[PDB]
């Protein structure tokens, strides 16, 4: 079966525990990992991962970015730079920051600066959809 | 001996004892923080290294360019840890240079640069300072990884050399590999991994470099703080016993002075 | 009886058009299998899309069958 | 290849930016103790 | 006459062009399923693209039926 | 009679419509193979969807075959 | 008539070539959906490629329709 | 008698149904190749499913062939 | 003349072969879209391959078209 | 002869079964290319399965062609 | 004449099969494009497999053309 490890630099959510199904958002596309998934090495994009416990229970966590590894022997490591429980966020703050970020979006100084700001919009949009 | 010289010595050693006691106290608090901070960082680092453990990657021998990273601080009142990591760095650099491989150094901390300045300073790319002033955090790992990748050196294989923390008194100088993408994509052992482009691997390696750097920083900070704690404790106990001896010497000298002064006074009174 | 033979041949050639619905339904359910293997938690939405693809190619299957029976029976 | 790879960025900057954009959306009580241990205090010296 | 017989044959042949449209509809909706499963946040745009592809691959077989009915009653 | 000849003609033409079940079953089981390759833990539900799709293409296979048999004998 | 009757049969047989164009259009737009789902950041160029793909499937699967009308109307 | 002509035309017409078997077999074994390359560790279940798809496609393929011969042998 | 009738029927049943070219060109352009979506940095080479596949499938369809026109015009 | 005519058109009708096997061969070689581009280390087993698919779909194409040749000379 | 009519109808029916070859080349070249866009360094081997598949679909396309010409011209 699965051996899942969900970790941020300052926190550990699952320390080689066991779960039934983990739906991760990845850069190429979100997918669900089960007891014998095929080995993959995806990186993360700002989204929310849902973890199905051994019972029918489920939990949600917003991951800013990171990396997901699905080892051959069904060992899964999901590392996130900032993974926060879904109740630790404000919809108002997310909306305000998204609106502001788009308010200087058209002021694209250089392509690198435009990419930086536009990643800010992408993260804010994914977070808002997570809360709207 | 001389009363004023012994008095100054006793005062100075008392100052040394109490200042090293203060340093021991602050180091104990700092280590208490650092152990709790390291507790999940171990899980994070192990989870990062899981891929390079499960996949038996090796070294494409024809590749030459190599990196060596040493993780320490800029403070040096704890002693042996900087010497140990530096010794491991010299051993690896010498061996790999003898293997005809261009070896480069990035030293995290002022002490690595100081103890390798006289000999290997020409090979350094970048050194970082102001580590250990504040507890390490993932932003430091991010900035170190950025200054590595942005630098004009595309290494083929690297090694991070740090002190793994074992107990309050035990630290071991360990070294962990760091793989370039050219090694990862040109290994037939990892081919089983699905849905990995040539661009997913760039992101994964650029992130696992920061992951291993952060893990090393956490382990090194914890081991350094414990080492400073035990070194200051030993110094305090040595200063305490030395004060204990000096107090006996001071008492003997004071009694001798009293006896000599009374003898001289009674002799002078007998003269007249 | 030349019309009697033409009816038979035309209906036989008309019923071929169900092949397109066969291939299409195979494709939609194969893609449902794949997409449910990838993202299982969207089972419900994937199934609601598979039903739509099913029915909306069975539409053309029924167009071909209706033309076939039209030739066979209703002039 | 994503738009930040053309622009000349690395996944480290992507991760930093996404992490900060998550930072700014915390409940203001949680931002207090998420600010601590989220800085970059390393100073670089060149050759 | 024999002419009505050949009209029957022509209608029965021309009505099979709808098979390609059926297969194309199947392909469009199957790839819509796959694309939605890969990126669930693009639902609306993916459905719009699917409906556009349906409209086109539908019209192609619909004109096959149009020619079949034209031959049948003209 | 020429109608008896057209019975065979129409039957041979109507049996052409099994090629659609062809493409359909091929795609369904190929996509089951791929889906089970990626996520083997879902094998039961993947096989259930595969049986559903196979039955739904075989339904039109039997539509074409029953039309052929109807043109042959039961008319 | 006989020759005009065979012209009608020929037009009916010629129109079957539209099936390939229908299948091609389905493939093109399905691939657009998949590619866009992988990369939404290329919507413009992906659609501009599918326009060319549809145009060249259509303008080449419509020659069969054109020659069907050539047989039917003006020999 | 024209019944021989009917039998010959019907036999020639029925056997195109093997085109579906050809396409289905091509697709099944192509997906088997892709699935085996994506995950070699299950090449006994990938192969079981491949031969099962074989059976389920050749069933209708040989149904088309046997109907063709029955038309020739009615 | 039954020969004219057969020329018409043969051209009609011959021009249908462009269906394969239609499906193939659709497949080529769809896979161009998917491949270019996966990595847009070698669009040049992908487009060149797409052009070559287009030309091949178009010419294979033109063989059916020319057989049709050769039966229609010549004999 | 009417029966020689029927034999000719019946063989022509039997010939169209080759298209499905041609499409199947195209699909199997395309998926072989895909699998090789995914897992080049295997290669040999991918080619074994691909030659199996090619030979085995050619089997059905040749079944159609044998039916055509039986229509022509029997 | 009936022979010169049957030969025309049979050739028209026979030249269809190269639609399969057209679809085969379309699939082969599309897969070439995708597989080269995934791992481009294997370009030469991918092209070798592509030309293998193309020639091996042209094999049966030309077989259909040769049976058509054998019926139409010589026999």
């Amino acid at each position: 079966q699965m051996s899942f490890t969900f970790a941020s630099p300052t926190q550990v959510f699952f320390n080689s525990a066991n779960v039934r199904q983990v739906d991760v958002p990845t850069q190429t596309g979100a997918f669900g990992i089960l007891a014998a998934h095929v080995p993959t090495l995806q990186v993360l994009r700002p989204g929310l991962v849902v973890v199905h416990a051994e019972d029918g229970t489920t939990s949600k966590y917003f991951v800013s970015s990171g990396s997901v590894t699905v080892n051959a022997d069904s060992s899964v490591q999901l590392l996130a730079e900032e993974a926060v429980t879904l109740d630790m966020l404000d919809l108002g703050a997310a909306k305000a920051n998204l609106e502001k970020a788009q308010s200087e979006l058209l002021g694209a100084a250089d392509e690198a600066t435009r990419a930086e700001i536009q990643i800010r919009i992408e993260a804010n949009e994914a977070l808002v959809k997570a809360l709207e | 001996a001389t009363l004023k010289d012994i008095t100054r010595r006793l005062k100075s050693i008392k100052n040394i004892q109490k200042i090293t006691k203060s340093m021991k106290m602050v180091a104990a608090a700092k280590y208490a923080r650092a152990e709790r901070e390291l507790k999940p960082a171990r899980v994070y680092g192990v989870g990062s290294l899981a891929l390079y453990e499960k996949a038996d990657i090796k070294t494409p021998e024809d590749k030459k360019k190599h990196l060596i990273i040493g993780v320490s601080s800029d403070r040096g009142l704890c002693g042996a840890i900087h010497s140990s990591v530096a010794k491991q760095m010299k051993s690896e650099a010498a061996n790999l240079a003898a293997a005809g491989k261009e070896v480069k150094i990035i030293g995290v901390g002022d002490k690595i640069r100081s103890i390798l300045h006289r000999t290997h300073s020409d090979q350094f790319l970048v050194t970082f300072k102001e580590v250990g002033r504040r507890p390490p955090t993932f932003g430091d790992a991010s900035v170190i990884a950025l200054e590595l990748l942005n630098s004009g050196y595309e290494f083929d294989e690297g090694s991070i050399i740090f002190n793994r923390f074992r107990s309050v008194i035990s630290y071991k100088t360990e070294e962990k590999p760091i793989f370039s993408l050219d090694t990862i994509s040109s290994a037939e052992s990892m081919s089983i991994y699905d849905d990995i482009d040539a661009d997913v691997l760039r992101n994964y390696q650029e992130y696992s470099l920061a992951n291993i750097i952060y893990y090393s920083l956490k382990e090194s900070t914890t081991s350094e703080q414990s080492a400073r704690m035990t070194a200051m404790d030993n110094a305090s106990k040595n200063a305490s016993e030395m004060i204990d001896k000096l107090t006996l010497t001071f008492n003997r000298t004071r009694q001798a002075v009293i006896t000599k002064e009374l003898i001289e006074i009674i002799s002078g009174a007998a003269a007249l | 009886d030349i019309d009697t033979a033409a009816k038979f041949i035309g209906a036989g050639a008309a019923t071929v058009g169900v092949a397109g619905s066969g291939a299409g339904i195979g494709t939609v359910f194969g893609s449902l299998i794949i997409g449910y293997a990838r993202n299982p938690s969207l089972k419900q939405q994937l199934f609601s899309y598979a039903i739509l693809g099913f029915a909306l190619s069975e539409a053309m299957g029924l167009f071909c069958l209706m033309v076939a029976f039209l030739i066979l029976f209703a002039m | 290849v994503a738009y930040w790879r053309q622009a000349g960025l690395s996944y480290i900057r992507y991760s930093q930016i996404c992490a900060k954009a998550v930072r700014d959306a915390l409940k203001t009580e949680f931002k207090a103790n998420a600010m601590k241990t989220s800085g970059s205090t390393i100073k670089i010296v060149k050759v």
